RNA sequence: UAGGGAAUAGUUUAAAAAACAGCAGAUGGAGGUAUUCCUCCUUCCCUAACCA
RNA sequence: AAUUUAUUAAUGCAAACAGUACCUAACAAACCCACAGGUCCUAAACUACCAAACCUGCAUUAAAAAUUUCGGUUGGGGCGACCUCGGAGCAGAACCCAACCUCCGAGCAGUACAUGCUAAGACUUCACCAGUCAAAGCGAACUACUAUACUCAAUUGAUCCAAU
RNA sequence: CUGUUUACCAAAAACAUCACCUCUAGCAUCACCAGUAUUAGAGGCACCGCCUGCCCAGUGACACAUGUUUAACGGCCGCGGU
RNA sequence: AGCUACCUAAGAACAGCUAAAAGAGCACACCCGUCUAUGUAGCAAAAUAGUGGGAAGAUUUAUAGGUAGAGGCGACAAACCUACCGAGCCUGGUGAUAGCUGGUUGUCCAAGAUAGAAUCUUAGUUCAACUUUAAAUUUGCCCACAGAACCCUCUAAAUCCCCU
RNA sequence: UAGGGAAUAGUUUAAAAAACAUCUGACUCAUAUUCAGAAGAUGGAGGUUCAAUUCCUCCUUCCCUAACCA
C-alpha cells in the first residue's frame, strides 16, 4: 500500500466542518510503500501432519505465502484464533491423560520416515575383537546415517555378533513406532580411505 | 581568484571558556599560538589555532 | 490521483502522479455460502482477511465504507440472508 | 573489513546451538542444533567414543579454535605464534595459525589419557595464550571452539565462561 | 571544502631486495614510543559537495 | 539555453510466484590383520542453487516531448567597446557638477593579537541602504616607543538561504 | 523524361519519378497483411552512359576484447629554397 | 473534411487524325491556368477576351463514407483542413493583460517649473528635490570687518562664512 | 576603420633542445652518403623581479576575421 502525506499544511476546519482543500493540497510525497516492508509470519494451528511444518495441534509460524497458498486452502491448517486455540488446547489435555492416544512430534515423524528407508553400515575393525552392543551400534547411526539414537531404544538381534554379516536392528522412535532397519556389518574403513577408494574413483 | 597566500583560522581560548576569535595567517607557516585577551576570564590567556575557516 | 515535486524539492516542477495498487487474482472459499470465488485482491485485503480469521468474518465484520466494493456488499447480503433464514 | 572475512564472522556467530538433549529419544541430528557443551563432559565423552570406536587409549586431542583473529579495528590483526607451555605438557608448545587465515587454529592440547581436570587446565591456559595476540576488550577474540580427538568429531564447547 | 586512502632509489614493485631510467642511488616532511605503532603538515587520489 | 521525465521504451531491485539438490584426492615410517583392511601422526567445521512472463512500487538510461527566457548603455539599431571602486584634469578660490571626455590605478599586502568593551558630539558621495571621525569612561599598556580607533587611496557584495 | 506545387502576386532550375544505394525486421487473425527477406518498412540520391577518389581522429550509430561504420554527420595542409 | 488535402466503397466520361506499341504526337469535349490587355466597391472578396499546358492517364469526374486542432492530411509550397491557418472555428475562463496610443462631461478664484540617487532601469517606478494645504514658534533673506593651502602655468569672474 | 593571433641559430620546429644548412676532419681514385668534431638564436623599445623566450606595455612586419539593416 502506498502511504502519502501532503507537502502543504491544511488549515483546521474546526468541529463539524469539512476541510477547505486548495489545489496545492494535492501535492503529495511518498511516505512509504508497505510492500517493501519486511515480511511478517502467519501464526496457524496445524490440523493434519505436514512434512516439515509440524504436527496437529502445533502452533506454527509460517511464511504468509505458504499458509495462504497451501495449508489454509487445503485444510492442513486453521487460523490461530482464540476459539481455535481453545478447541485444540482441550484436545491436548485429553491426549496426555485421556483415551486419545499420544502421537509423534514433528521430528519423530521425520526420523520414522527416514528410518523406514535406510540401511546402517556398521563398520567394524578387523584387527580388534569386537562385540556389537546397543551402545556401539548407537554410535554408528550418528556417524553413518546421522540419526541420534538413545542406547536404550535399540533392540539388537540378541545373538552376539562377532562376525561380518547381516542382521536387524529394531529402533523405537519416541516409544510409539518401532522400525526394523537392515544392518550390514562390514570391515571398518577410515573416512578418508573410503571416500578416496570409491567416491573419487567412480 | 587563483592566487592564494593567507588563510583565516579560528583561535580558541585555552582557558576553557569557549571564547574564540578569527585571525589571518600565512598558509605555509605553522599553527598559531597567541596570547590574547579573553573577556570571560577578563585577562590575557593563550589561544591555539583549531580550524581553518577559509582561504584569504 | 495527485501531484509531486520533482526530486522532492518544492522549487522544482510539479508533476502529475498516479499511484496504483498491486492487484492479485486469488481464490477464496466462503463457509456460509459453500462456494469458491475468484476475486481480484490486494495484499492489504489478504492481511485483513487473516486478521479476521477467514473471508466470512472479514465480509461480515467490515463496514461498507471500509469494504469499498459492491461485490463485497453483495456477499454480505448473501451471508446475512442465509444466517437470518 | 573485507566483506567475505567480516561476513563469515557474522555467519559463524549465527550458527544456532542449544542446551540439553531434545525431548525426543531418537532424533535426526539435522533436526536439532549442536548440543554437547561442558568442557568436563566433553572430555568424558571423547573417552566414551574411544571405547565404542576401538582405537588407541592415548590420542592427540587436536582442539580447533575459531578465534576471531581479526577485526580489532576496521584494520584486522595479523597471525603470530605466542608460544607457552601448558600447565601439564603432553607426552613451550607453538600456537600455529591457519594458512587460509579463516581464523581456525589447530593446536593439540593433551593426550586422551590425560585426566579431565588436567585437560581442562590445559584448555584454559591456551585461552589466555591465544588472546595474547589481541587481548583487547575492543573486539571479541573468540567465537567457537571444537574439541576433537584424532578419530572423533569436534564438539562445541561452552567457552564463554572461560574466555575472560 | 568534507571525510576515506596513499606516499620506498629519477620510475615501478618487493620485505631494506630486484627491474627499468641515468656505479650512484630510497623508506614526502616533522615530532614521539620503527618502511613495519601513533600524531600533525605538504602533495596526490577517491568519494561527495561547490547552495545562497 | 534553463528546468523536468509525469508519459513511452529498456534495464535493475523490490513485490508476487514453485520447488530441485545438499559433496570425494588416501597410501602402513613402525605394528597388526589369512583376506579386505586396520592402530598410530587429526576421521573437524561447513549448504548450495533458486520461480519464465504479466501487473504494482522505487530507481537508472534513453526516446519523444513539455514549460519558460533570450540584460542594459549606445549621437538609430547591429558590430566593437563598456557596466563596481579610488586619484588627477575638465571643475583655477566653500560644496556639488556631465560626455562611447582626457590620464593613472584598485578586486591586495604587511604588521599587531586590548584591530578589547563602552559612550558625549559630529561627518556623509546630493534619497534610502551603506559608509566615516571621535572626547570622557571601563579594562589594558605605560614613567625609552611623533604609545590610546594599526600602516594603507581604492583593496569591495544587501536580503533570503546554507554550514556551525 | 509524363507528372506535382504556393485555391487568390512565384508553375520553376523547386517536389515526385523509373534506376541505384544505405538502414531495420525471422513474423500471422483489425494497418503493415489474410503478406513472409526476389518480402515489408525507414531514408538518401535521381533514368540511362563513364564514374563515384582519400579519411573512422572528432560527432553519431552499432558492437563489445580490441573495435566496426562515410552512397552516416562531416573533413580532405603549410613555411623556405632550387 | 457538403471547400480543400489524402484515402475507402461502388460508378461515369474521353470525337476525329497519325502511329497502331505507347504515363506517344496533332486535335474536340473535358481538366488546368503560361503570357498580355481589360477589370480593380469589378460581372467576379480572383472574373472576362485572346493566347496557352494536358487531353487512354501518376487522367478527369458525380455519389456515400473515413482521418480533427497538443491534431489531420501533404509527389514539403511551412501546401491544405468552409472566402482571413507559422496553425481552424465557436463558447467559456474574460471586464485576459497592456510601463503603450486614444478618450475623460457645470461655473468662478487662488498657489504652482522643477539639484540628484537607484532600478533587466533610462517610453516606467521609488526615494530625494521642487510644488500644495493645515498647524507650531522663530528667525529667513540681503550681508562689515576678521577668516578658509600648500603643491602647481592661466597670480580669472566669483563663492563660502557674516553682524549691521 | 574595428578586432584576435604570431615573431627563436642562415632554414624549419621544440620547452634555450634537436634537425639539417654552414664550417673542420676522417673514410673514397674523386663526389655524395655515412662516421667523428665545431660553431652559431630568444623582431624592436620601456619597465617589474636578485633572476623574465617564460609577468606587463607601446611600435614595426605579417596573418586571420568583421565591415551590416532599410
Ligand atoms: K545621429
Ligand atoms: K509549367
Ligand atoms: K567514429
Ligand atoms: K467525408
Ligand atoms: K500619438
Ligand atoms: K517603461
Ligand atoms: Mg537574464
Ligand atoms: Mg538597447
Ligand atoms: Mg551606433
Ligand atoms: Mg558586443
Ligand atoms: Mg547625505
Ligand atoms: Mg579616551
Ligand atoms: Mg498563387
Ligand atoms: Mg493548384
Ligand atoms: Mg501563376
Ligand atoms: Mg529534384
Ligand atoms: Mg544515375
Ligand atoms: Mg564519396
Ligand atoms: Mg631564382
Ligand atoms: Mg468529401
Ligand atoms: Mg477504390
Ligand atoms: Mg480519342
Ligand atoms: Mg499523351
Ligand atoms: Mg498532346
Ligand atoms: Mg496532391
Ligand atoms: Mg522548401
Ligand atoms: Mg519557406
Ligand atoms: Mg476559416
Ligand atoms: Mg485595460
Ligand atoms: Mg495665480
Ligand atoms: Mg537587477
Ligand atoms: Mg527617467
Ligand atoms: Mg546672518
Amino acid at each position: 500500500t502506498v502511504i502519502v502525506e501532503r507537502w502543504w499544511k491544511v488549515p483546521l476546519a474546526g468541529e463539524g466542518r469539512k476541510p477547505r482543500l486548495h489545489r496545492r493540497h494535492r501535492v503529495y510525497k511518498l511516505v512509504e510503500d508497505t510492500k517493501h516492508r519486511p515480511k511478517e509470519n502467519l501464526e496457524l494451528i496445524l490440523t493434519q501432519s505436514v512434512e516439515n511444518v509440524g504436527v496437529r495441534g502445533d502452533l506454527v509460524s509460517v511464511k504468509k505465502s505458504l499458509g495462504r497458498n497451501r495449508l489454509l486452502p487445503q485444510g492442513l491448517a486453521v487460523y490461530a484464533s482464540p476459539e481455535n486455540k481453545k478447541l485444540f488446547e482441550e484436545e491436548k489435555l485429553l491426549r496426555q491423560e485421556g483415551k486419545l492416544e499420544k502421537i509423534q512430534t514433528k521430528a519423530g515423524e521425520a526420523t520414522v520416515k527416514f528410518l523406514k528407508s535406510c540401511r546402517l553400515e556398521v563398520g567394524m575393525k578387523n584387527n580388534v575383537k569386537w562385540e556389537l552392543n546397543p551402545e556401539i551400534v548407537a554410535r554408528h547411526f550418528f556417524k553413518n546415517l546421522g540419526v541420534v539414537v538413545a542406547p536404550h531404544t535399540l533392540k539388537l538381534p540378541e545373538e552376539p555378533i562377532t562376525r561380518w554379516g547381516e542382521y536387524w536392528c529394531e529402533v523405537t522412535v519416541n516409544g510409539l513406532d518401532t522400525v526394523r532397519v537392515p544392518m550390514s556389518v562390514v570391515n571398518f574403513e577410515k573416512p578418508k580411505t573410503k571416500r578416496y577408494k570409491y567416491w573419487l574413483a567412480q | 581568484k587563483s592566487k592564494s597566500k593567507n588563510i583565516l583560522v579560528r583561535m580558541v581560548s585555552e582557558a576553557g571558556t569557549g571564547f574564540c576569535f578569527n585571525t589571518k595567517r600565512n598558509r605555509l607557516r605553522e599553527k598559531l599560538t597567541l596570547l590574547h585577551y579573553d573577556p570571560v576570564v577578563k585577562q590575557r590567556v593563550l589561544f591555539v589555532e583549531k580550524k581553518k575557516i577559509r582561504s584569504l | 490521483l495527485g501531484q509531486i515535486y520533482a526530486n522532492n524539492d518544492k522549487l522544482s516542477k510539479r508533476l502529475k502522479k498516479v499511484w496504483k495498487p498491486q492487484l492479485f487474482e486469488r481464490e477464496f472459499y466462503s463457509e456460509i455460502l459453500d462456494k469458491k470465488f475468484t476475486v481480484t485482491v490486494t495484499m492489504r485485503t489478504l492481511d485483513l482477511i487473516d486478521e479476521a480469521y477467514g473471508l466470512d468474518f472479514y465480509i461480515l465484520k467490515t463496514p461498507k465504507e471500509d469494504l469499498c466494493s459492491k461485490f463485497g456488499m453483495d456477499l454480505k447480503r448473501g451471508m446475512l440472508l442465509r444466517l437470518a433464514r | 573489513t573485507p566483506d567475505e572475512k567480516k561476513d563469515e564472522i557474522e555467519k559463524i556467530k549465527a550458527y544456532p546451538y542449544m542446551e540439553g538433549e531434545p525431548e525426543d529419544d531418537v532424533y535426526l541430528k539435522r533436526l536439532y542444533p549442536r548440543q554437547i557443551y561442558e568442557v568436563e563432559k566433553a572430555v568424558h565423552l571423547l573417552k566414551k567414543f574411544q571405547i565404542l570406536d576401538f582405537t588407541s587409549p592415548k590420542q592427540s586431542v587436536y582442539l580447533d579454535l575459531t578465534l576471531d583473529m581479526a577485526l580489532g579495528k576496521k584494520k584486522n590483526v595479523e597471525p603470530f605464534t605466542s608460544v607457552l607451555s601448558l600447565p601439564y605438557p603432553f607426552a613451550g608448545h607453538e600456537i600455529k595459525v591457519d594458512e587460509e587465515r579463516e581464523n581456525f587454529l589447530q593446536t593439540k592440547i593433551a593426550t586422551l589419557d590425560m585426566s579431565s581436570d588436567q585437560i581442562a587446565a590445559n584448555l584454559q591456559a591456551v585461552i589466555n595464550e591465544v588472546c595474547r595476540h589481541r587481548p583487547l576488550n575492543l573486539g571479541p577474540f573468540v567465537v567457537r571452539a571444537f574439541l576433537r580427538s584424532s578419530t572423533s568429531e569436534g564438539l562445541l564447547l561452552k567457552i564463554d565462561p572461560l574466555l575472560p
